[PDB]
């Protein structure tokens, strides 16, 4: 969509734009969007480059490497906890707010078939919502739950001729 | 005064032909040329810069001191805008001191602890003196430690990801140590982004380089072979049939931690595993390969569980954290349930019973999308194909295979 | 002894007769010149020592 | 030499499907005496199209669409390894310094 | 086809030019 | 490869299990074929170092 250009527009900002070290708005943004992403092995490395400078001084990049942990020993109540902890300015705003879709439906992906039955109580934690409210929604998308002992149980939900022609052109020379 | 008659002779030189000559009075120094030139520099590149700012730069950044002194900013911005808008193919008859001046310059970066401004200068230098995409060169080694020195692995992939088929001459020069650094800083940058497939390869092609003496660029390119070929794979990988006989004589017992780490690795045992990375925790830590060694101690459970999955049809939490030592189903839940997320493992969970049930039954080959599996491959092949047949119709015109 | 082409279900006391056979011939030559490539592979790479 | 003989068949039914194209045509827009019979069974014709589009259809169609893909993967395989030893032949004599 | 048979004549007789010449 | 069973460690059931041909095959096959070209790739990159006489000398 829109997030991968503004991914490369900061890698490129990063690489050729500054003297070696780049501005901390840019440093944050690119920390925070390549979590958006699941790339985690570039979010370390991208945190562990940073001049030990930005990081003592703007201390709005410390908390992002406080979501990345969460991502990083896979954790969806810290995820959720951490999110709504911080702020900052319109720059990370709408990244934590796909963030949030992206990890829901990471969630929602992830018990939909490594788990065939799973508690509600676990499956709230899981997905990031209240147990009540969780259930009720649940059974839109026929997910069958199990009343008085909290079960619920997850459901799974042109030139071809030309081809075979190069393909005999070139086994026959 | 003399350099008057120098700088106006490249003038005329040049623009006309006479290439050969060029190169020729290039060669003739000028014994620390007058090292004020930094005034006809910017005169004397008329039209796209020129070629004798080469050979101006390559004298004035190697002094061996004080770069071109405290002009660094200068020098610096001399050097990225002259490899910026150097243009021309006349910068591919003289790939000796074009090499000379990004090795001197990435040197000065590493020395200063900037190696981040660099990754983008020898971003250019590597396209615009190389014929093709697939042809290695010198500078090749040198970014590849720039972006690796500097944690900033991406730029990089682009220039790991071709499959290379020539190798720069360079006019002399190009010593082994650049071929076998370039593919054992690519090995260790594919290893950092978890790459392990690519990284064995290019492990390997490192150790098969032919030698005669024992170079400690080799070692630690043996010593990380071991290790990455235990985590992808659950064995060491045996290395091909050409390769040299100095890695079997002397590089083996130099690695005797790693052989030991093996053997342990060989018989599925957690126990004695994590015993022997304590015991040998200095030679591991040493080498600068300690967190290499715990990912093998990690993956020998995920390997376990995989095993699991050749005599079980259904295991139960607490029984299946018996027999894989992880002491507890809370953690086995979460141990099977981060393996199906990376797709290594099919399987289900259920808490109810408390069990797990494995499928083992991903696919049956009657999908279209197959077919364009099928197809890819294919067509790999043909252009691998097509190109044996290039190079080697360039062999059966050659009149020197005419003769014998 | 070779006299019934099938086998017992013990859990649900059945028994299932073989009857069905699928290509096995075509999928056994593939196996086979999959394997002999593997092999002719490796000896023409090795010539290059 | 194989695509002819299946450019002589197709060229025939195309021939045909034409000529009763331009008989409907020509009954609709009106030039022949409406015939039921004809105008009925040109009905069915147009009814028997697609041709056994079942679920089992396209398994066995893709079946063996994927098995002759593997035979095809395989014969270049073959070829590769083919120009692999040729090269390889003609290599080791030029630069060969043992 | 006829490219695939021009280049192998043209290559073949690039060869028989390189192998009359070679008889100086 | 002495038993091609399954054991279902829920109900205490041995399961006879049978392989599947076709699908064995296909896997098989691709993975030589991946073999194969890693071995072209490696092989080329071998055919470029000993034309340019790439080594490292014992001083």
């Amino acid at each position: 969509f829109s997030f991968k250009k503004l991914l490369d527009q900061c890698e490129n900002q990063e690489l050729e734009a500054p003297g070696g070290i780049a501005t901390p708005p840019v440093y944050g943004q690119l920390l925070a969007l390549y979590l958006l992403h699941n790339d985690m092995n570039n979010a370390r490395y991208l945190w562990k480059r940073i001049p030990p400078a930005i990081k003592s001084a703007n201390s709005e990049l410390g908390g992002i490497w406080s979501v990345g942990q969460r991502i990083w020993q896979r954790d969806f109540p810290g995820i959720y906890t951490t999110i709504n902890a911080h702020q900052w300015s319109e720059t990370v705003q709408p990244i934590m707010e796909a963030l949030r879709d992206a990890t829901r439906r990471r969630a929602f992906a992830l018990v939909s078939q490594a788990y065939t039955s799973i508690i509600a109580d676990d499956f709230a934690a899981f997905v990031g919502l209240p147990v009540e409210e969780a259930v009720k929604g649940i059974l839109e998308q026929g997910w069958q739950a199990d009343s008085t002992t909290r079960m619920v149980l997850p459901r799974k939900p042109e030139q071809q001729l030309a081809r075979l022609t190069d393909y005999v052109a070139f086994l026959e020379n | 005064s003399a350099l008057e008659q120098f700088v106006n002779s490249v003038r005329q030189l040049s623009a006309q032909g006479q290439m050969t000559q060029l190169c020729e009075l290039i060669n003739k120094s000028g014994e620390l040329l007058a090292k004020n030139l930094s005034h006809l520099d910017t005169v004397l590149g008329a039209l796209d810069v020129q070629e004798h700012s080469l050979g101006v730069l390559a004298v004035l950044f190697v002094k061996f001191s004080m770069p071109s002194v405290p002009d660094f900013e200068t020098l610096f911005s001399q050097v990225q805008l002259f490899i910026s808008t150097c243009n021309g193919e006349h910068i591919r008859y003289a790939t000796d001191t074009f090499a000379g001046l990004c090795h001197q310059l990435t040197n000065a970066l590493v020395e200063r602890k900037q190696p981040l401004r660099g990754i983008g200068i020898l971003k250019q230098a590597i396209d615009k003196m190389q014929m093709n995409t697939n042809q290695l060169t010198s500078i090749h080694a040198d970014l590849c430690q720039l972006c690796l020195l500097a944690k900033c692995f991406k730029p990089a992939l682009p220039y790991l990801d071709v499959d290379m088929m020539d190798i720069c001459k360079e006019n002399g020069a190009y010593d082994a140590k650049h071929f076998l650094c370039y593919y054992y800083y690519g090995g260790m940058i594919y290893t950092g982004l978890k790459n392990f497939e690519r990284a064995l390869y290019f492990y390997e092609q490192a150790i098969t380089t032919p030698a005669m003496a024992v170079s400690h660029i080799m070692l630690e390119s043996y010593k990380k072979y071991i290790l990455v070929s235990l985590i992808l794979l659950g064995k060491v990988q045996q290395l091909p049939k050409y390769t040299s006989q100095i890695v079997g004589r002397f590089i083996k017992p130099l690695s005797n931690a790693y052989h030991e780490l093996a053997q342990v690795y060989s018989t599925n045992n957690p126990s004695e595993l994590r015993n022997l990375v304590n015991k040998h925790s200095e030679t591991f830590t040493r080498d600068n390969n300690m967190g290499l060694v715990k990912q093998c101690l990690s993956s020998l459970y995920k390997k376990n569980i995989q095993r699991l999955t050749k005599t079980f049809l259904t295991l139960s939490l607490q029984d299946m954290a018996s027999r894989v030592q992880l002491s507890g189903p809370q953690e086995a839940e979460k141990y099977v349930l981060h393996m199906i997320e990376d797709g290594e493992i099919f399987a289900s969970i259920n808490q109810k019973d408390g069990m797990v049930s494995f499928h083992d039954n991903p696919e049956k080959y009657n999908n279209p999308a197959m077919l364009h599996n099928i197809d890819q491959e294919m067509l790999k092949c043909i252009e691998l194909d097509e190109r044996l047949k290039a190079m080697d119709q360039e062999i059966t015109v050659n009149p020197q295979f005419v003769q014998k | 002894d070779n006299t019934i082409h099938g086998r017992i279900d013990q859990v649900n006391q059945l028994l299932e007769l073989d009857h069905q056979k699928r290509g096995g011939a075509r999928y056994t030559a593939l196996d086979k010149w999959t394997n002999q490539l593997n092999s002719l592979n490796q000896a023409v790479v090795s010539k290059l020592a | 030499e194989h695509l002819i003989a299946q450019h002589s068949a197709i060229k025939m039914l195309h021939s045909r499907v034409k000529l009763i194209l331009e008989y409907v045509k020509a009954s609709e827009a009106g030039e022949v005496p409406f015939n039921h019979e004809i105008l009925r069974e040109a009905y069915a014709l147009c009814h028997c199209l697609p041709v056994l589009s079942t679920d089992k259809f396209k398994t066995d169609f893709y079946d063996q669409c994927n098995d002759v893909g593997l035979m095809a993967y395989l014969g270049t395989i073959t070829k590769t390894c083919n120009t692999m030893n040729q090269f390889v032949n003609k290599f080791n004599v030029l630069y060969d310094r043992q | 086809k006829e490219n695939h048979n021009r280049t192998q004549q043209q290559v073949e007789a690039e060869v028989t030019n390189i192998k009359k010449t070679l008889k100086a | 490869g002495l038993i091609s069973a399954r054991v279902d460690s829920h109900s205490k059931i041995l399961y006879a299990r049978d392989v599947d041909q076709r699908s064995t095959t296909f896997e098989k096959s691709l993975l030589m074929g991946k073999e194969f070209q890693r071995r072209a790739k490696a092989m080329m990159l071998r055919a470029a170092v000993l034309r340019n006489q790439i080594h490292v000398k014992s001083p």
